[PDB]
């Protein structure tokens, strides 16, 4: 049944895994015509983080890998419109590409691996 | 005609070249290759000479001369056509990072390249019945190798000038008679 969730009772048998997630609110410029966007109240959520594992390939004498990620969740989460998506990080920033069923019950997911987490407990 | 004695000659030619090259930069070894074998073979991890023939123009107008055999009396018709032939050499060597001592492959071309346009060279060849012109570019290209280790396979052109003869047979006359009528 397209009704209670399917995610919420296969996330009691298999096991998940912890992400911090922030959403966006607005965007600003910075005299440069740059966009320079803001998140707000980084909470914590449970996702199931699965593999699709990246091949290389060159420009030209350069190599440039492409990290990927696919997570499963039961939140609404937006990857691109008029406004900008969300973040999140297992273990170093990441910023997704889709959509899913989230007005029923339950979405899922991408990512491409950012650079770094900030430190301090992992902010 | 006239093709295969070529290929001869110049392969004699590159390894004499190859010779002098390795006296002066210090190579490990070298082999000189023709590309498009007609036989599946697989290329050296040595440094290497490819050559090829790309196209050949024939350089103005036939000229023919006349040779009369008196005992069958008949004429022997040869025809000289003085065509020019573009050869394409090229070279390969991979880098090794680790070595001091460095030796690139563009340098490989370039000391084949000015050993054929030395004038020394040019006086040698022509007791060979053949000369070449000026070459006026090489160029790098970048491969893929192993699926890494990007690669460079320098190349240039070179156009070598030679005459190449036709035989055939014609009749001959002896006499000669008119009339003259007013």
């Amino acid at each position: 049944i397209p009704g209670a969730n399917l995610l919420r009772m296969a996330f009691g048998v298999i096991g998940t895994q912890i992400v911090r997630y922030r959403k966006f609110e607005q965007r600003v410029k910075n005299d440069q015509a740059q966009y320079v966007s803001m998140f707000g109240e980084p909470f914590d959520l449970a996702a199931s983080v699965q593999r699709v594992r990246r091949d290389q390939y060159a420009q030209f004498n350069l190599e440039f890998q492409r990290n990927y990620v696919m997570i499963f969740a039961n939140f609404d989460m937006v990857d691109l419109d008029r406004n900008m998506a969300g973040d999140q990080f297992l273990w170093t920033g990441r910023v997704f590409q889709l959509e899913s069923q989230g007005s029923w019950f339950y979405q899922d997911g991408w990512g491409v691996c950012l650079a770094v987490d900030i430190g301090a407990a992992k902010a | 005609m006239f093709d295969g004695e070529l290929i001869a000659k110049l392969v004699v030619e590159l390894n004499a070249a190859m010779t002098s090259a390795q006296e002066a930069l210090q190579f490990p070894d070298f082999e000189v290759v023709q590309k498009a074998q007609p036989t599946q073979q697989g290329t050296s991890t040595r440094p290497t000479i490819f050559f090829q023939k790309l196209f050949d123009i024939p350089r103005g107008w036939p000229a023919t001369d006349w040779h009369l055999d008196n005992t069958a009396r008949k004429y022997v018709e040869i025809t000289r056509q003085h065509v020019e032939t573009t050869f394409q050499i090229s070279s390969l060597h991979w880098q090794n990072p680790e070595i001091t001592h460095v030796v690139t492959a563009s340098d490989i071309a370039n000391y084949v390249r000015a050993y054929f346009q030395a004038r020394s060279t040019i006086e040698r060849v022509k007791e060979l019945d053949f000369l070449i012109l000026r070459v006026s570019q090489i160029s790098n290209e970048a491969f893929e190798n192993d699926n890494h280790q990007f690669e460079f396979h320098p190349s240039f052109d070179m156009v070598v000038t030679y005459n190449q003869y036709i035989r055939l047979y014609e009749n001959a006359a002896y006499s000669a008679d008119g009339v003259l009528i007013g």
